[PDB]
């Protein structure tokens, strides 16, 4: 399946090097702090954390970024171009307020993911690759996110929601246009991957310091 | 000191840190490769050379790997030659169908590697890949559904030409190769990208369409427009 | 397969199917193609002299 | 006991809080090596 | 078309050895201009150069 | 001898479903940062051998001997930085152990990378952490924070005069990144693509130091086995399978959980008792994967007697893989489930060599007309042959891994894959 993103830049109205963008003293503040947890000499190490910050600052990746980045960092362009588009959580387009990636991969494709997904498709009325008119909320595909045993999942803004059904889905986006947060977690009643039924481990208190120590350690 | 390796059973003295590649090179034997220029540094990537070591289970990129003492490197053996196979099956299943309107046409690495390593028949029942071309100049005409990205003409433009404008956009089959912007590759050591790509990606845009390979009659001669005497 | 008097022929479109390739100048054994080409005006790749010698040719 | 979720402090995060304890760690850091050189291009 | 009026135009000939080549020259009584061959030098590569600590070596793409 | 039924005295990751305190009162509380200062006075040799002795092996997919790895490094230093770093890109479709070992005990990572750190002469530890995980990465850096004003890691660590750092490096996503080279390539600021060994990472990893690239699991249990025996620790498994493992178990079953378990527990035996067995029953089961997409299925048939145990499934034409158990019951499409996988081996492909981005393209679009039916039978030898061509003439391991599960599912699945594409041709016949 085609991803439909492409991987060349069109100069635009919207998207251009004369866009403006700039970090806020805070944010040069927190690159200052990023780019000195690596050796001198190797300050191209931090294209991903500063990249990553200045997405989380604009709301996305535009070419004035990506150049912004360079500049700041005195490293090529193209290489900041390289690893803006090799990487998928970069998001080089606008996307919405809240972008919602549900896991389809086989061990979330076991339990209704696909279920999920139709659920949101016709919550929002908008496709698997679209955003909403108001410019509130995109929905994508995303592979593995690390909570195979918390199936069905999605993840909103760094947030993980899982164990999730149809019911519980339409909730947390009804709950989210609302404007309140919902809680990441799964929504079955579980708090971790624990099994449901009850605990089959770990169920007496743990042992103290030096409980099984070596005689010499 | 020098150590001793095998290439097919014979013997030759080679330095240490040398590569099977160099190895082969010295007993007379070019191994096939796409990706590796010895005036470039070393990719690994496009594994077209991998041969047999004697006891080793697994095949070793040659132009990667450096000697070990007493190594028998098996050029022609049936491991060597399927691995030659398979990668250029792989090549050609998304390399495209533009022989004829192509200019590299006789003068093609992967057509000879392919008439002297590969297979003589196509198991690819799916579609083809194209890919959008690129405008890096009035020069370098770029028609990169041909490339095999290999990396050539990125290696040598960063190390060489000492302009960091070439890589690799995107990941997977999508990857490509070109600016990422609308820029144009101006520089006084152009052309060599057009002279080490393999395919007819990276082409002579005033020698388009003009002449073929072997019409064209060789004088060896010196140049004029500078000092250097090239 | 009757091999009579030569013939360069065209797609349904009106475009010279021809595409300067020169695989028959390459092959021909008596040497009678002689082609010459470039860049058309719209870029297309096709021939500007394409001449056939039917006094060496061997049919 | 062991029959409530005591993990509930990341119902607070924000965009900037990664790099923020990330400001706060700057303090008890250690010198990085130097490889000599400002840069490779250098 | 192309004319010619010289019979040597396309003659090349193959030899094993640049002494069988002027040999060959020598009996035949042509002037002839020896080019020694040109063969490469050879050249040291090492993959792990393109990741130095402290050197110009280290690429910034793969 | 029987293996399985783990005691809670002999579970190391106490605080599993994040029913206690994560903080570092609450790893304090447990046995964590105890006699640290000791370990580290009794130096790199006795942990390198403590480790040996305890015989643990890689917790994230192919199993080394960790002894033997963090021993390479051991070397003399030569003028260059020593760094360790962790491996938290949890990327493998299966796996959530480093996930819950990162969101609930921090402080045995952090412990984990101190020891490990001494033992391979480090100065600093730079983990790795996928961007998706962003909430477990900050409880990490709070945890980071905690042991920094505790004075347990920074300069004079513990009160040892060892210095050694701890940094947390959030990546974007990248499954190929989470490959150990790749891993290293994107902590440089690079596109994250694997490199060629030689040079191995114990000679030239990140920053061209010396670096060695260990699992999150792997790293968090080696504390635990410094302060205990090792004596121990090879007690639970088998010979050369020793120690405690995490499993996953997710899919088509019950109660889909992550759980501790000794290291030959029988997979039917794990299934029945920590998961609540397939949701049909038994009977009902089709297939399993034991460890995470890369490693091939097994049928039934299988799975009724098997270990999970790395030699025990090696045995199974199988591998134990980051011990992720996905349950396939009988009513699933498995022809589907392996396309998915092949797809998502698609799009987390790196592209860099030419085996692994042409052929796992081309292996993607057979599986998607495999599903269908719309191929030939004398195609599947085809596949076979593609996929065997993807293995072992890549740079990295995940072109291997792309073409065993295509393998499982050729080798114990031919007749459904025959009787489809018969379907489809009847289908198509009777227009
Ligand atoms: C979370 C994680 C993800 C990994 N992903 C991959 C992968 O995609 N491809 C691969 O070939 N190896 C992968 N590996 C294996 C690494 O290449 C390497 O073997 C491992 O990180 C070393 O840790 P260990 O010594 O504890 O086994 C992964 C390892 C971990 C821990
Ligand atoms: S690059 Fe080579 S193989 Fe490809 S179309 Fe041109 S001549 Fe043919
Ligand atoms: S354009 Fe040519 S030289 Fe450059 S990567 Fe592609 S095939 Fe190689
Ligand atoms: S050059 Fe000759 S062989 Fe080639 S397209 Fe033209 S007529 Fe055909
Ligand atoms: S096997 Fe695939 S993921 Fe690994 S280096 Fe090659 S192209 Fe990249
Ligand atoms: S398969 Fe969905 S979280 Fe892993
Ligand atoms: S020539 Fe060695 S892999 Fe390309
Ligand atoms: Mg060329």
């Amino acid at each position: 399946g085609a991803g439909g993103a492409l991987f060349v830049h069109r100069d635009t109205p919207e998207n251009n090097p004369d866009t403006p963008f700039d970090f806020t003293p805070e944010n040069y503040k927190r690159i200052e702090a990023i780019v000195k947890n690596y050796p001198e000499g190797h300050k191209a190490a931090a294209v991903l954390p500063v990249l990553d910050l200045a997405q989380r600052q604009n709301g996305w990746l535009p070419i004035s970024a990506m150049n912004k980045v360079a500049e700041i960092l005195q490293v090529p362009p193209m290489r900041v171009y390289e690893v803006a588009t090799f990487y998928t959580m970069y998001n080089r387009k606008p996307v919405g307020k809240y972008h919602i990636q549900v896991c389809t991969t086989t061990p979330c494709m076991l339990r209704n993911s696909d279920s999920i997904l139709e659920a949101i498709q016709k919550k929002l009325g908008i496709k698997v690759g679209e955003t909403t008119p108001d410019k509130l909320f995109t929905l994508i595909e995303v592979e593995c996110l690390g909570a195979c045993v918390n199936a069905p999942m999605v993840q909103i803004n760094d947030n993980y929601y899982e164990d999730l059904t149809p019911k519980d889905i339409e909730e947390i986006i009804d709950e989210l246009k609302a404007g309140k947060i919902p809680k990441p977690g799964p929504r079955s009643g579980r708090f971790s991957c624990e099994p449901a039924g009850g605990l089959t481990s770990l169920t007496e208190p743990p042992k103290g310091p030096g409980f099984g120590v070596q005689a010499g350690l | 000191n020098l150590i001793e390796v095998f290439v097919d059973g014979q013997s030759v003295m080679v330095e240490p840190g040398t590569t099977v590649l160099q190895a082969c090179e010295k007993v007379g034997m070019q191994i096939p490769r796409f990706c590796y220029h010895e005036r470039l540094s070393v990719a690994g990537n496009c594994r077209m050379c991998l041969v047999e070591i004697e006891k080793a289970p697994k095949v070793v990129a040659a132009c990667a790997m450096p000697v070990m003492k007493g190594w028998n490197i098996l050029t022609n053996s049936e491991k060597s030659k399927k691995a030659r196979e398979g990668v250029m099956e792989f090549l050609l299943a998304n390399h495209p169908l533009d022989c004829p309107i192509c200019d590299q046409g006789g003068e093609c690495d992967l057509q000879d590697q392919s008439m002297m390593f590969g297979s003589d028949r196509s198991r690819f029942l799916e579609g083809k890949r194209a890919v959008e071309d690129k405008n890096i100049g009035p020069l370098v005409k770029t028609i990169m559904t041909r490339c095999i990205q290999c990396t050539r003409c990125i290696r040598f433009a960063s190390e060489i030409a000492g302009v960091d404008d070439l890589g690799t956009t995107g990941r997977g089959n999508d990857m490509q190769v070109g600016t990422y912007i609308e820029k144009m590759f101006m520089s006084e050591l152009s052309g060599n990208i057009i002279d080490i790509c393999p395919v007819g990606a990276l082409t002579s845009k005033p020698y388009a369409f003009t002449a073929r390979p072997w019409e064209t009659r060789k004088t060896e001669s010196i140049d004029v427009m500078d000092a250097v005497g090239s | 397969r009757f091999r009579g008097e030569h013939a360069l022929r065209r797609y349904p479109s009106g475009e010279e199917r021809c595409i300067a390739c020169k695989l028959c100048e390459a092959v021909c054994p008596a040497q009678a193609i002689t082609i010459e080409a470039e860049p058309r005006a719209d870029g297309s790749r096709r021939t500007t002299r394409y001449d056939i010698d039917m006094t060496k040719c061997i049919y | 006991d062991n029959s409530t979720y005591r993990n509930l402090q990341h119902h607070e995060y924000s965009t900037y809080t990664f790099l923020d304890l990330n400001v706060e760690l700057s303090k008890f850091r250690m010198p990085q090596p130097s490889s000599g050189r400002q840069s490779p291009r250098h | 078309w192309s004319s010619t009026a010289d019979p040597l135009s396309n003659l090349v000939l193959t030899f094993s050895t640049k002494e069988d080549a002027v040999a060959f020259a020598e009996k035949n009584g042509w002037s002839f201009d020896v080019e020694e061959r040109k063969v490469p030098k050879p050249k040291s590569k090492s993959y792990g150069a393109n990741f130095s600590w402290n050197k110009r070596t280290r690429v910034s793409t793969k | 001898t029987s293996f399985g039924s783990l005691k809670d005295e002999d579970r190391i990751f106490t605080n599993l479903y994040g029913r206690h305190d994560w903080r570092l009162k609450g790893a304090q509380s447990r046995g964590d940062w105890y006699k640290t200062k000791e370990i580290l006075l009794k130096g790199p040799d006795w942990i390198l051998g403590e480790v040996k002795t305890s015989g643990l092996r890689g917790r994230g997919g192919a199993g080394f001997p960790t002894g033997l790895k963090w021993s390479f490094m051991n070397k003399p230093s030569d003028g260059r930085p020593k760094y360790l770093v962790v491996n938290a890109d949890e990327g493998e479709p299966g796996t959530c152990k480093d996930r819950e070992i990162i969101r609930h005990d921090p402080h045995k990572l952090v412990e984990g990378c101190l020891v490990g750190g001494r033992a391979m002469g480090a100065r600093a530890a730079y983990i790795y952490i996928r961007g998706e995980f962003y909430n477990e990465a900050s409880n990490l850096q709070v945890a980071i924070r905690e042991a920094y004003e505790a004075g347990l890691i920074g300069k004079n660590a513990c009160g040892s005069g060892y210095d050694f750092d701890v940094f947390v490096v959030r990546g974007a996503g990248a499954y190929i990144c989470g490959e150990e080279t790749a891993l290293i390539e994107s902590i440089e600021g690079k596109q994250g693509k694997p490199r060629l060994k030689p040079p191995f990472p114990a000679d030239v990893g990140v920053f061209g130091c010396p670096t060695t690239v260990a699992n999150v699991e792997t790293v968090a249990v080696s504390p635990t086995i410094c302060r205990r025996g090792g004596a121990w620790f090879a007690s639970f498994g088998r010979e050369r399978n020793s120690g405690t493992k995490l499993f996953n178990i997710s899919g088509h079953v019950n109660h889909p959980c992550t759980v501790e378990e000794e290291m030959s527990v029988p997979l039917k035996e794990l299934i029945e008792k920590h998961a609540g067995g397939v949701i049909g029953g038994w009977d009902n089961l089709l297939a399993v994967i034991p460890g995470g997409s890369s490693t091939p299925l097994i049928p039934k048939s299988v799975c009724e007697t098997v270990l999970m145990d790395f030699d025990a499934l090696v045995q199974a034409q199988t591998g134990l893989g980051t011990a992720a158990v996905i349950v396939m019951d009988r009513s699933t499409d498995i022809v589907k489930a392996i396309a998915r996988l092949i797809e998502f081996y698609k799009h987390e492909s790196c592209g860099q060599c030419t085996p692994c981005r042409e052929g796992v393209d081309w292996m993607n679009k057979v599986m998607a007309r495999f599903v269908k039916g719309d191929a030939r039978p004398a195609e599947i030898d085809s596949l076979w042959e593609i996929s065997k061509q993807i293995e072992g003439h890549t740079i990295c391991a995940l072109g291997d891994g792309a073409a065993w599960p295509v393998q499982g599912l050729i080798r114990h699945f031919r007749p459904e894959l025959e009787e489809r594409m018969q379907q489809f041709a009847l289908q198509h016949q009777a227009r």
